[PDB]
């Protein structure tokens, strides 16, 4: 009876925002996105580019709690490099991967 | 009763397996092990809908509506 | 509702679905386990209530409890079997994970621990993550046998400064008990810090446990061949012993203790023999199941089971008894119809030798069901008594 | 339930993707949690289980009568044949990361019963309701509302 | 450079791939995208005009909510939310009903095959209930007698798994890394030997044995991955995998958007 | 007994437990549908006035 | 920033006992008869046979808490270069056994250290957090 | 050969034989 | 090790 | 349905434990549990 | 599979729990372990077939 | 089963013999003549009601072929012996000692005894297809479960209760996981 719609999984909510960007106070540099609508399959993606890159110092998620498909993102970079910045570069560094793939696999398909 | 259709965990769709498995039993006296086989069940969870599964749809058309 | 414990307040969490949503580590004040369990829930409609319930008989206020002077509350269930794992010397943590255990800890201040390995790799031990969970200032010794300052068998615990130095956490550090973890929490940083100290190890252990992943199988309850010889052997000479007595005592040439009759002499002995037998038996099957056995780590963790469970799994099942004596005599010289009169050996009388893995044969299978039924009966009289006490 | 005398309720639901998941792709319908076992002492809800698997995979189903020749081990070796790890342990990946779990989960089919009790005939919650006529104080029970 | 892929099997059902060159992540967070977020179409609705069956009127239009469709075009119809008319048109959603009248004192069956399109599709590719037997019938909904009648409307809508299982295109993902243990991501329980009791794994055959004599690489990271993709048949495998890798793809994009417009 | 030193009460809900991990020790997770039906009886002051307007 | 000690080693004995990836070794001097060492290293990173040679060092800082650790970068001298194993610590207790001989140990996550020898060459350690330093 | 002992599984025909004649609720109707 | 129910092919094939 | 038409009760030597004789008349298992545990009896 | 083995009342399903009850006509001892100063007691209970 | 020494060879046996065996399965598999049956295996001496009263008098083997004739892998279960020759009568078959709710619980030998009592009461609440004619009749509070499954670990013992025509439960994939704590 009390189970919340399904599509409350993945539509967006009402005038609510898809990242929230806030500032962490305990460590300089750092700053944390809450993602709405989203679990592992964005998260864990992200995090492990953000690791890849030397320049970025810290980064994690965690989804709160499994009702509420969302989570927050937790970036810390060497000083004078916007975590944002970093974060856009995780995002074009996937991007062009995936891209690669569909490319690669297409044309290994196309083989049989 | 009738034929879960897709499967409890796979997803694979089970339903229309069914018909041509009891023709195997019936027809050709393959015991299930080798049926199943031949219907394309190859992983278990979907093998435990077809032979686990007990229809009683028949045992239901036989009341006057 | 027979503790003071037993009705505690709370500070309200709405979330959708239909249950009650609670921590287990208050499973256990409550005497509560989640299933078709149901708790009444009390709203006050008063502010001066609403204020004495967050000041008095809050969770918090409640960890030490005046029955036992000691906690009431701790570390339960699969949180309790993870962290020993988690303590463990084998254990580390690669870098990008530990980076999200750290992210767990809500109050983390942002300062990654210096790895206890450099070059070859950063490696994470499983105590250093776990010491960030740990509030700072805290000093915990406690020494056991064979413990020493290097303590190579891991046992005891040592904390400075909220870093744990070594020993392994389990029942008797992070558990209940009197000079626990949490007890000593409580009187050092206060009782609202202590409270906030479960929802920490708890989400980190609980965190690593899914990665690292638990379970349990039959295998686990399976004895190497030549320790099953070995137990049959270790059976049957207890058998021959038993025989012996009956042959001595059948030829009026044993001799009672005092103040006890002939016949009560010669059960005290054979179910003497007989729970020694049992236990020698439980005994080899321990020492045999190796450290990687699942069910030896819960019991080492202490979170559920035992030592005489191992013994009933892979060893024996023993000497069934009704009222504290061995299987009396429904028919007329016999238990079951399928024995002779007057056989007193504990097959008849009902000693039960196969383990549950191996399963039983008839006739004791149903014995078993008599000593079954027997503790059901008891334990409603106890309770229905005990509660008539209470009040 | 089960037929072994395993009870509890659903603690949470996931989804496919959020599962663990053996190599062969199999996602578990249920999970329930080690601890149940050594407690509880009942060995046959793991036999089944294995048992199951087997006659899962040849095709035939198994024979659990009480008192018989059937063995573990004779099991055991029959599930060998099928290629599966013999006592039923199965590798399985993490659903989230997808990443190997370094202890190995013991896996397999097993027969399960629903129970009358359900969440929904249950919860009720109460405030100002109708009162007993006698005493004037809260009515009895859920149908009535009850306090 | 980027990852490369090598197929292995290719079949009308299954699609079995070597894919390498990528990090862990990226690869779960595939096969999870195929599990859940490709859109398909699927029956959302059913109007149930006359039912004698036996079979409960909800427990029929269960059944019809996991009869798989022809999903090829599925991109060009809307979703539900997107379209602006009240309920349903040919731009967000196709029609489909059933007529069945047990005509034969034998049983008569109701088969998947039954249905028939009502809505005009635009001349798209879509909403063909498939037949992947043999024989040519497919799902069987219900079975009816002599005077037992079931007629019924199905409105079938877009969607995804995370809604609803019966978007889901996928069937069971095999995932795989590291036939051999050398990455000691796991650990063997055992009685003995774990070598010879763990059974090998076929796609050992395609990696190098351990080599018994050697020290532990601790550098190396997770690659060359093993996947086997099974479409329920809805989606053609391959473009299981096209699909799934640019939905995926989309919604990093949708994330890359969000930072841009802040 | 029955109608003095105890009694049947209003204010309280009652269900099924069951545990959750993410939850801080002291809190309970209750279900929308008894918060939508239990109340507390707050006072109108000028500190809570726009919010209770809210909640109106 | 300088080493507290350092010293060749021998090993006398290793002990795999119930831990796969930690070995304990009993190790004592090359030079001073009264110095000897234990220690519990992971094998699988280095690996250990017995009567090897071992270079230690402790050297409380690699320069050449407050401080967040970071991954090293690259072209990053961090010394450490020369040594093939290495692990950072703390004191946790000072033993005076008798005359000259005194004891330390060194936790190092867990992985637990008793250093032994002449009250002459020890007495650069105090209290402060240890690294320890090994090749070969 | 038909005087020969009989197996143990054997026996189970017997109980089949038995079931059909009783009945599970036989005693009630008896 | 499972329960034998083509008891009937092999009382058919015997009798 | 049919472990209840076998059912069988006592009318309120303890009699509640099971008894010897009751080999294979009686089932060992099947009792309700509470109040009326080894009152009731399963054939 | 309807078993019958009931009776149906008022258009509700009711059964005959088997009601128990001691032999009647077999001879019995037992012993009083009471200051009661009966040492042993031989009940009978009688009744027709 | 009356046991008889009197016997051409040598010792004690069970009075049925295959023959008597065939010539029911003849009668069960075919539906030749006059329907051979438990009343003739009882008329025939073969069989024979025993009550508690008479029970004292005998003396009973748990299994033909073990504990009839006069005289070993480790995994199976250690049995007595068969010093008596005596035996009277034999047990039809050990399983029978159970009632109908135990007889659903796969191997109950492997269970301490409590689980199999709370086993035999949560039995009777669960849900399943209680008759085939539900549809046709009112009464309050019928649950039915769409898709019954028969177990795979099966009893013997369920063939005679029809619990593969009118199963209450699901099989159902199942690890045994630590997985979320939840
Ligand atoms: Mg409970
Ligand atoms: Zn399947
Ligand atoms: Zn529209």
């Amino acid at each position: 009876m009390n189970a919340p719609d399904r599509f409350e999984l993945f539509l967006l909510g009402e005038g609510e925002s898809k990242l929230k960007i806030d500032p962490d106070t305990k460590a300089p540099n750092a700053v944390v996105i809450t993602f709405e609508k989203e679990d592992h399959t964005l998260g864990n993606l992200i995090r492990a580019e953000l690791l890849n890159d030397r320049k970025v110092l810290f980064a994690a998620y965690k989804v709160e709690h499994p009702f509420f498909a969302r989570f927050k993102l937790r970036i810390q970079t060497t000083e004078g490099y916007d975590p944002k910045d970093a974060l856009k570069n995780a995002c074009n560094s996937i991007i062009n991967k995936l891209g690669a793939l569909k490319t690669n696999f297409e044309t290994e398909w196309n083989l049989q | 009763m009738i034929v879960p259709v897709r499967c409890f965990s796979c997803g694979k769709v089970v339903g229309d397996k069914w018909e041509s498995y009891l023709n195997l039993l019936q027809e050709d006296e393959l015991d299930e092990g080798t049926a199943l086989s031949r219907l394309g069940l190859k992983r278990y969870c979907c093998r435990r809908m077809i032979l686990t599964h007990v229809d009683l749809i028949e045992k239901f058309l036989r009341y006057n509506p | 509702s027979l503790h003071k414990m037993s009705m505690m307040a709370h500070r309200v969490k709405v979330i959708p679905y239909s249950t009650f949503r609670l921590n287990l580590s208050v499973t256990s004040p409550y005497n509560a386990d989640f299933d078709g369990d149901e708790m009444n829930l009390h709203v006050p409609q008063s502010e001066e209530t609403r204020a004495e319930l967050s000041q008095l008989c809050a969770v918090p206020l409640q960890i030490v409890s005046p029955q036992s002077n000691k906690p009431c509350m701790g570390i339960v269930q699969d949180t309790l079997c993870g962290i020993r794992k988690l303590t463990l010397r084998d254990t580390f943590i690669e870098l990008d994970q530990v980076l999200n255990m750290l992210y767990w800890v809500p109050d983390w201040d942002g300062v990654i621990p210096t790895p206890a390995i450099i070059k070859p790799k950063p490696l994470w031990s499983g105590k250093q993550i776990l010491s960030v969970a740990i509030p700072n200032g805290i000093h915990l010794q406690r020494f056991d046998e064979g413990t020493t300052l290097l303590s190579p068998k891991d046992n005891g615990m040592l904390i400075i400064d909220g870093q744990i130095i070594f020993g392994v956490v389990e029942k008797k550090t992070v558990g209940s008990s009197n000079g626990g973890l949490i007890h000593v929490v409580t009187r050092e940083k206060g009782p609202q810090v202590c409270a906030k100290l479960f929802g920490n190890i708890q989400k980190v252990v609980n965190f690593w446990l899914l990665h690292n992943g638990f379970s349990t199988g039959i295998g686990d309850t399976i004895a190497d061949g030549p320790t099953m010889r070995e137990i049959t052997e270790t059976i049957a000479e207890a058998k021959k012993k038993v025989l012996d007595v009956t042959k001595e005592a059948q030829a009026n040439l044993l001799t009672a203790k005092h103040g006890m009759t002939l016949r009560e002499s010669f059960e005290d002995n054979v179910v003497r023999f007989l729970n020694e037998a049992r236990d020698k038996a439980g005994r080899l099957a321990e020492v045999n199941l190796k450290d990687l056995n699942n069910v030896k780590q819960m019991v080492m963790a202490g979170s559920k089971g035992s030592f005489i469970n191992i013994a009933q799994m892979s060893a024996c099942v023993g000497q069934q008894s009704v009222e504290g004596k061995r299987i009396a005599f429904g028919f007329v010289d016999r238990t079951l119809p399928h024995f002779s009169k007057d056989d007193y050996s504990p097959e008849s009388k009902g000693f039960v030798e196969n383990s549950y893995l191996r399963g039983l044969t008839p006739q004791e299978f149903f014995f078993h069901a008599m000593g079954g039924r027997e503790g059901l009966i008891d334990t409603a009289v106890k309770t229905a008594e005990t509660g008539y006490i209470q009040r | 339930a089960s037929r072994h005398g395993q009870k509890g309720t659903i603690g949470i639901t996931y989804r496919r993707e959020d599962m663990p998941f053996t190599a062969e792709g199999i996602v578990p319908d249920l999970i329930i949690n080690p601890h149940a076992i050594p407690s509880r002492m009942t060995v046959a809800h793991l036999i089944e289980c294995l048992l199951s698997k087997v006659a899962a995979l040849s095709g035939n189903e198994g024979d659990a009568s009480p008192f018989t020749d059937i063995t573990v081990e004779g099991i055991s070796k029959l599930l060998r044949e099928h290629g599966y790890q013999s006592r039923g342990f199965e590798v399985m990946y993490n659903g989230h990361t997808g990443k190997k779990l370094m202890a190995q989960i013991f896996f397999g089919p097993t027969y399960y019963q629903r129970l009358r009790h359900m969440v929904d005939d249950k919860i009720h919650a109460r405030a100002r309701g109708p009162m007993q006529v006698l005493t004037r104080q809260p009515v009895e029970g859920r149908s009535r509302d009850g306090g | 450079e980027g990852p490369q892929v090598k197929i292995r099997e290719a079949s009308k059902d299954n699609v079995d791939f070597i894919l390498s060159n990528v990090d862990l992540a990226m690869a779960n967070s595939l096969r999870r995208v195929m599990i859940a977020e490709i859109p398909t179409l699927a029956i959302d609705s059913v109007e149930v005009e006359t039912n004698t069956t036996v079979l409960a009127d909800e427990f029929i239009a269960h059944r019809l909510g996991l009869i798989p469709l022809q999903s090829m075009d599925i991109e060009q119809l809307e979703y539900s939310r997107d379209c602006f008319c009240e309920d349903h048109c040919d731009k967000c959603s196709v029609v489909l009903t059933l007529q069945a009248f047990g005509e034969s004192e034998s049983t008569t069956n109701v088969y998947s095959k039954d249905l028939v399109i009502v809505s005009n599709l635009m001349g798209r590719n879509i909403g063909h209930p498939i037949i992947q037997d043999k024989e040519g019938n497919g799902v069987l909904i219900c079975k009816l007698r002599k005077g037992q009648e079931l007629k019924l409307t199905c409105v079938a809508k877009k969607g995804i798994a995370k809604e609803h299982a019966k978007w889901g295109p996928a069937a069971a993902i095999e995932f795989e890394y590291d036939p051999w243990n050398k990455l000691k991501h796991t650990d063997y329980w055992y009685e003995q030997d774990s070598a010879k009791e763990w059974p090998q794994s076929k796609n050992c055959e395609y990696e190098d044995p351990p080599n018994e004599g050697d020290p532990f690489d601790y550098k190396a990271q997770a690659d060359t991955f093993y996947m086997n993709v099974e479409s329920v048949g809805s989606i053609p495998v391959d473009q299981v995998v096209v699909r799934g890798i640019d939905t995926l793809q989309k919604k990093v994009a949708s994330i890359l958007l969000a930072l841009t417009q802040m | 007994r029955g109608n003095l030193m105890g009694k049947r009460v209003d204010f309280s809900a009652r269900t099924v437990i069951s545990g959750d991990p993410n939850l801080e020790l002291d809190q309970v997770g209750v279900p929308k549908s008894i918060a939508k039906t239990l109340t507390y009886p707050e006072v109108v002051t000028p500190y809570n006035i726009d919010r209770l307007t809210q909640l109106v | 920033s300088n080493t507290l000690f350092d010293d060749i080693f021998q090993v006398s004995e290793v002990d795999p006992g119930r831990y796969n990836k930690v070995c304990r070794i009993e190790a004592a001097s090359t030079t001073q008869d009264q110095c000897k060492l234990t220690l519990d290293i992971n094998v699988e990173l280095f690996p250990v046979a017995a009567q090897d040679s071992l270079t230690v060092t402790i050297a409380s800082s690699l320069n050449l808490a407050t401080r967040s650790w970071r991954p090293p970068q690259a072209g990053d001298r961090s010394l450490a270069d020369d040594y093939d194993y290495v692990m950072y610590g703390t004191a946790y207790k000072f033993e005076e056994v008798s005359k000259d001989l005194i004891a330390v140990y060194y936790s190092f996550g867990g992985l637990l250290m008793r250093l032994e020898g002449n009250y002459r060459n020890l007495n650069n350690l105090k209290q402060e957090n240890a690294y320890l330093l090994i090749r070969r | 050969d038909e005087s020969a002992p009989i197996t143990a599984e054997d026996s189970w025909a017997v109980i089949s034989a038995f079931f059909r004649e009783k009945g599970l609720v036989s005693q009630q109707l008896d | 090790f499972i329960k034998r129910d083509r008891m009937r092919r092999n009382f058919l094939r015997m009798r | 349905t049919l472990s209840h038409l076998r059912r069988t009760n006592t009318p309120i030597a303890k009699p509640r434990q099971l008894h010897n004789t009751h080999w294979g008349l009686v089932c060992p298992a099947e009792t309700p549990e509470g109040q009326a545990c080894g009152l009731v009896k399963n054939l | 599979f309807d078993m019958g083995g009931y009776f149906i009342i008022n258009g509700s399903e009711k059964v005959l729990i088997a009601q128990e009850r001691s032999a009647g006509n077999i001879v019995q001892v037992f012993k009083k372990a009471a200051p009661s100063p009966i040492s042993h007691v031989a009940e009978i209970r009688s009744a027709l077939e | 089963f009356i046991v008889e020494d009197d016997e051409s060879l040598g010792h004690k046996e069970l009075k049925v013999r295959k023959g008597h065996i065939a010539k029911l399965m003849a009668t069960e598999y075919q539906d030749d003549v006059e329907e051979y049956t438990w009343s003739s295996l009882l008329n025939e001496g073969l069989v024979e009601y025993i009550d508690a009263e008479e029970e004292e008098s005998i003396l009973i083997a748990m299994q033909p072929e073990d504990l009839e004739p006069a005289e070993v892998d480790p995994a199976k279960r250690i049995r007595v012996s068969h010093h008596a020759t005596t035996f009277t009568h034999c047990e039809i078959h050990p399983s029978m000692i159970l009632g109908v709710a135990a007889s659903i619980i796969p191997f109950p030998d492997h269970n301490q005894s409590p689980r199999n009592t709370y086993q035999s009461a949560m039995g009777k609440q669960a849900m399943g297809v209680f008759l085939t004619n539900y549809n046709v009749r009112m009464d309050t509070m019928a649950n039915i479960l769409y898709y019954p499954q028969k177990p795979l670990g099966t009893t013997r013992a369920m063939e005679y209760l029809k619990f593969r025509e009118l199963p209450a439960g699901q099989n159902a994939i199942v690890a045994i996981a630590c997985y979320s704590g939840y």
